[PDB]
RNA sequence: ACCUGCCGCUACCAUCCGUUGGAUAAUGGCUGAACGCCUCUAAGUCAGAAUCCAUUCUAGAAAC
RNA sequence: CGCUCAUAGCGACGCUGCUUUUUGAUCCUUCGAUGUCGGCUCUUCUUAUCAUUGUGAAGCAGAAUUCACAAAGUGUUGGAUUGUUCACCCACUAACAAGGAACGUGAGCUGGGUUUAGACCGUCGUGAGACAGGUUAGUUUUACCCUACUGUUGUCAAUUGUU
RNA sequence: AUUAGCAGUUUCGGGGGCGUAAUGCUCUCAGCUGAUUCUCAAACUCUGAACAUUUUUGGUAAGCAGAACUGGCGAUGUGGGUUGAACCAAAUAUUGGGAUAAGACGUCUAACAUUCACUAAUAGAUACCACAAAAGGUGUUAGUUCAUUAAGACAGCAGGACGGUGGCCAUGGAAGUCGGUAUCCGCUAAGGAGUGUGUAACAACUCACCUGCCAAAUGGACUAGCCCUGAAAAUGGAUGA
C-alpha cells in the first residue's frame, strides 16, 4: 500500500566536485562542467561530506522508489563523465553507394553525402559536447566523444536514424550507421 | 497508358469536343472515322465530359471505317483540334475541323499521319514526330 | 567485417520480437507488447530472419 | 446453433420441454457419446480427478459440448497415451429450445402468420446447468495434471459463462476421498465392479445382511 | 433580317496568383529505473503525419 | 490450411459482442390528412481509411501485393442498360470506400414508377369484378408571416470631450 | 426418459486358432438377466415449500403481447431521484416556529469536519435509469498456495559444460541438433547419446548441469479490488453543468 522507500547513494572521488542548491545538481571535473536537473517528483536529496552524495526518500511507492535509484545512477554516470568522455564508437556500411559522412567540431554538425545512391546531404546538429574523430580502417567507424552520456548517445541515435530507409524491406539493404562500441570509457 | 509528356505536358488542356465527337482518322489504315469513348489521364469531377486532348492519347473506336478495325476499343492521338487555343508564345492555332489517328498503346502510329499536326502533339509523342512531313 | 557488421545491423532491426496485434517491434528478448492500446499482449512472434 | 447464435439461448428461463409424447419434431442432440478414453480402465488404476464447473446458471448447447469434447480428444498426444484418460461430461443436453420462425427473410410482411400462433417448432436441444453443476469431467493416472487442465483450459473457451476447475480429492468417479480409499483396499472390505465400486453392506445392509455370511466373500 | 462591332460583362471556350513556425499521433530511439540484469517509461526526454495549433487570409465584438 | 510452421496471411467446430446503413417482430406518436419511391441539386456529418501522408508488420530481394496502426486534412469520376436505389458491363483514374442527417432535400424539380377515374392483354371469376401480373394516357397549388441563413442599412444615447 | 463399463451367460444368434460353427478354450460381436454408476422428465413422482416489486406464459427479444399477489398516476399534488404517469419520502384546508424523511453537504445550490486505504485512467461519480461482455494486461492494491535458500541462494556476470562414440538407423554426410529411434554407462562438484543458434555435415557458441564472486532474500501458480485493452455511426455535448 505504503512500502517505505530509502536512500540509495553516489561516491564522489577527490579529483571532482560537486554542488547542489535546490535539489538540482552540476558535478564538475577535469572534462567541464556537466549537470543535470532534479526535483520533479517530490525527489529530496541532500550531500553529507565530500565523499557520499545520498537521495533520501522514506514515504512513497513503489514508483516513487524508481525514480530514486535513476536519479543516482544518473549523477553516477554525469560524474563518470566529468572523469573521462563517454565513447560512441559508430561504424557504417556499404560500398555499391559507398556512405560518405562527413562533419564539422565547433558548430559540431554530421552530415551524410552518399546513403544507398541519396544524393542529397542529411544534416544533423549535434548537441552541445560532442567532438567527433575518426581512426577509419577500410572507409569504415566514426567516434562521437562526449562527456553528458545522456546527450552524446541522444545524437548518436538520431544519427543511426537518420542513415535508415523508411521503405521496402530491412533485411534487403544492411546498410546505415550502426553504434559498434557504446558505453566506452577512454583511458586516463 | 502510355505515358510519355514531355517535358512539361506542353502546357494546358484545350479541345475541340469531349466524349462523342467525331475527326477524321488520317491514316492509311482504313480507319475513316475516330468517335471517342473518352480521354486518358482525365480524372474528372461530378458531371463533366471527359475532354479532348490537346495532343493527348483518347480511348475511341472506329464508328465508320473498315469492319476489321470497326467494334473494338482503340488508343488513338488528337492530332488537331477545330475549337481554338492560345500557347506559351501568343499565338491563337486553330483549324478546319477535328482530327486524330489511332495508334499503338504506347503512342506509335500505324502507318504515316495525313495532313497537318501541331508541333505540341509531335514534342509529346516522339514517332508521331518521326512519320510525317508536316508539323506546324 | 561485412559479417561483423551485417550482425550488428540485425541486432538494430531484424533480430528483435513483434506483436501479434499492433506488429511493434519490442526487443531481442521481450515479453509484452509495451502498448495502452494493445494491453500489453503478452504474444509476441520474433520478427522474421532471411537470407535474401 | 445454425439458426440462431446462442445469445437468445444463453440464459436458463421458461419450464423445461424435451424430446417427448407431446414434442416430436425435436431433433436429435448433437452429441448422443459422453465418454473419451479407456472405459474399460479401473475405479483403482486411475486415481486423479478434474472437473469443470460452470459458476453461473446458463444453457450449454450440444454442439457447444461436443466441441468441449473435441478439445479434450486431441489434446491427449500431446497429454500422452490415450490409455491414461478417461472423460463423461456429466452434462447430456435433455431439454430442447424452441423457435418461432421470422418467415421473412428477403422481403414480405406478415400480420396473419407474425406473432400469431407463433409457437416455435422445437430446434435446439441444450442443456441446463447452476452455479457449480459439473459439465465435464476426467479421471486418469496422476502423471497427466498440467495436461488435462490444459485441455480443460480449450474447453472453457468453448462454453459460455465463467467456468472453474477444481481437482476432487476422490479417485475420480467414486464418493470416497483417497484416506478413505486406501483404507478399502486396506483393510480389504472393498468390492469391485469395473469402473465402479460398492463396498461391503453392514451400515449400507442390515435386514438382508442379519443371518447372512455371503455378505462378506 | 443579315454581316461586322466598341466600350462593357465574361470563358481551364483566355490570363495571373494559392506561405511557414512551433505542438503533438502512430511510430523509431535515448538515458533509465520498478525488477543488481533488462527494458522508448514509471521519473525524465530526443525525433516525428495531409494531423494539432498558430503564421498567412476574410469579417471585425454594447471590445479597446 | 499455409513445403516447413496453429495466430505472416487465413482459420474449422464453438463462444462473447457491437451495430441500427437490411429486413422482420412490434403498434408508442400522427387518419379534423407529416405530401408516398426514385433521380437531379446541395450542404453538413460518421468512420467500419478506397486513395492520400506518417508509420509498423509479411510467406517484404526488387516492382507488385497483402496485413496493422495514427489519421476524416483533402480527394472518391464519364457512360451504356433499367422507374430506380439495389443491380449489371464498358471507360478513364491516385481511388473510383462504406454510410448518416424525418429511409437528409416535392411552398427546390421533373413525375420515370406506385396510388384513382379511361383503356388493352393475359389469368382467375356464372357475372359485377380481382390480380408485388404486364401494358398505355393520366391538373405537382400557397411564403407577402415567424424565425433560421445570405448579403445591406441603422444603432452602438454611457462605444462618455455638441462631433 | 437416457450414458458407462462390470458380472453370470447364450450348442438359443453369428465368425475366427483349437473344437461339431461354437455359445467350450482364447478373442470380438449380438441378445437376455444381475449387481453398480452418468444425466433426468411443464403435461412424472416413492417425497414434499410460508405501470413498480416479486412470480409466471408465449416470444430471439421489445417501451412486444398475456396472467397472479400486492403496490402505485382517478377529488393526489408536495419533497427527492439534473428533468420525468408508475421508484423512494409522503399524502394534498390557510398559517407560524420546531424537528426530521428521502436525498444531498467544492461551486452551481440552503448543507461540513475528521480519519484510513484505492485510482492516475480524455477515467470515475445519485437503484429504477438512459448500455456493456467473453477474453487479455511484468499497471497498481490486497491475498492464498506450494516450492528455492546460509550444504550461501535469486538476478547478474566469471570459469568449467568430458569420455566409450561417427551408439543404432537413415546415410559420400547429416557426429546431440534434415529426420527417426532406443536413450546406457564411466569419471567428476560438473555435464541430456542433449534446449536452441549454427554447420553441406563436424565444429563453434548457447542451454540443461556444476563451481567463483556479490551478499539475503527468492520462484511459480492462481484468487479478487480499482485502472487499463476490448470499446466504432452519423448536428456540438453533456457524472445535470
Amino acid at each position: 500500500m505504503k512500502v517505505i522507500n530509502s536512500s540509495r547513494k553516489v561516491q564522489i572521488p577527490e579529483n571532482v566536485t560537486v554542488d547542489v542548491k535546490g535539489r538540482s545538481v552540476k558535478v564538475t571535473g577535469p572534462r567541464g562542467t556537466l549537470s543535470k536537473s532534479f526535483d520533479h517528483a517530490s525527489v529530496d536529496i541532500n550531500l553529507v561530506g565530500k565523499k557520499e552524495l545520498t537521495v533520501d526518500l522514506w514515504f512513497g511507492n513503489r514508483k516513487q522508489i524508481a525514480c530514486i535509484k535513476t536519479i543516482t545512477s544518473i549523477i553516477e554516470n554525469m560524474i563518470t563523465g566529468v572523469t573521462k568522455g563517454y565513447e560512441y564508437k559508430m561504424r557504417f556500411v556499404y560500398a555499391h553507394f559507398p556512405i560518405n559522412v562527413a562533419v564539422t567540431d565547433g558548430g559540431r554538425v554530421v552530415e551524410i553525402r552518399n546513403f544507398f545512391g541519396e544524393k542529397i546531404v542529411r544534416r544533423i546538429e549535434l548537441l552541445d559536447g560532442i567532438t567527433c574523430y575518426r581512426n577509419e580502417k577500410a572507409k569504415d567507424e566514426i567516434v562521437l566523444t562526449g562527456n553528458s552520456l545522456e546527450l552524446l548517445s541522444q545524437s548518436c541515435a538520431t544519427i543511426q536514424l537518420r542513415s535508415a530507409i523508411k521503405y521496402k524491406d530491412v533485411r534487403k539493404f544492411l546498410d546505415g550507421i550502426y553504434v559498434s562500441e557504446r558505453n566506452v570509457l577512454e583511458s586516463n | 497508358m502510355s505515358k510519355a509528356q514531355a517535358v512539361g505536358s506542353n502546357y494546358r488542356v484545350s479541345l475541340g469536343l469531349p466524349v462523342g465527337a467525331v475527326m477524321n482518322s488520317a491514316d492509311n489504315s482504313g480507319a475513316k472515322n475516330l468517335y471517342v469513348i473518352a480521354v486518358k489521364g482525365i480524372k474528372g469531377r461530378l458531371n463533366r465530359l471527359p475532354s479532348a486532348g490537346v495532343g493527348d492519347m483518347v480511348m475511341a473506336t472506329v464508328k465508320k471505317g473498315k469492319p476489321e478495325l470497326r467494334k473494338k476499343v482503340c488508343t488513338g492521338l488528337v492530332v488537331r483540334q477545330r475549337k481554338h487555343w492560345k500557347r506559351k508564345d501568343g499565338v491563337y492555332i486553330y483549324f478546319e475541323d477535328n482530327a486524330g489517328v489511332m495508334c499503338n498503346p504506347k503512342g506509335e502510329v500505324k502507318g504515316n499521319i495525313l495532313g497537318p499536326v501541331a508541333k505540341e502533339c509531335s514534342d509529346l509523342w516522339p514517332k508521331v514526330a518521326t512519320n510525317a512531313g508536316t508539323i506546324v | 567485417i561485412e559479417p561483423s557488421l551485417v550482425i550488428l545491423a540485425r541486432k538494430y532491426k531484424c533480430d528483435k520480437m513483434i506483436c501479434r496485434k499492433c506488429y511493434a517491434r519490442l526487443h531481442p528478448r521481450a515479453v509484452n507488447c509495451r502498448k495502452k492500446k494493445c494491453g500489453h499482449s503478452n504474444n509476441l512472434r520474433p520478427k522474421k530472419k532471411l537470407l535474401k | 446453433m445454425g439458426r440462431r447464435p446462442a445469445r437468445c439461448y444463453r440464459y436458463c428461463k421458461n419450464k423445461p420441454y424435451i424430446k417427448s409424447r407431446y414434442c416430436r419434431g425435436v431433433p436429435d442432440a448433437k452429441i448422443r457419446i459422453f465418454d473419451l478414453g479407456r472405459k474399460k480402465a479401473s475405479t483403482d488404476e486411475f486415481p486423479l480427478c478434474v472437473h469443470l464447473i460452470s459458476l453461473e446458471k446458463e444453457q450449454l448447447s450440444s454442439e457447444a459440448i461436443e466441441a468441449g469434447r473435441i478439445s479434450c480428444n486431441k489434446y491427449i498426444s500431446k497429454t500422452g497415451g490415450k490409455d491414461s484418460f478417461h472423460m463423461r461430461v456429466r452434462v447430456h443436453p435433455w431439454h430442447v429450445l424452441r423457435i418461432n420462425k421470422m418467415l421473412s427473410c428477403a422481403g414480405a410482411d406478415r400480420l396473419q402468420t407474425g406473432m400469431r400462433g407463433a409457437f416455435g417448432k422445437p430446434m435446439g436441444t441444450v442443456a441446463r446447468v447452476n452455479i457449480g453443476q459439473i459439465i465435464f469431467s476426467i479421471r486418469t493416472r496422476d502423471n497427466m495434471l498440467a495436461n488435462v487442465v490444459e485441455a480443460l483450459r480449450r474447453s472453457s473457451y468453448k462454453f459460455p459463462g465463467r467456468q472453474k476447475i477444481v481437482v476432487s480429492k476422490k479417485w475420480g468417479f467414486t464418493a470416497y476421498n483417497r484416506e478413505a480409499y486406501q483404507k478399502l483396499k486396506a483393510d480389504g472390505r472393498l468390492m469391485n465392479d469395473g469402473a465402479n465400486v460398492k463396498v461391503i453392506t453392514n451400515h449400507g445392509t442390515l435386514a438382508q445382511y442379519a443371518k447372512d455370511i455371503a455378505a462378506a466373500n
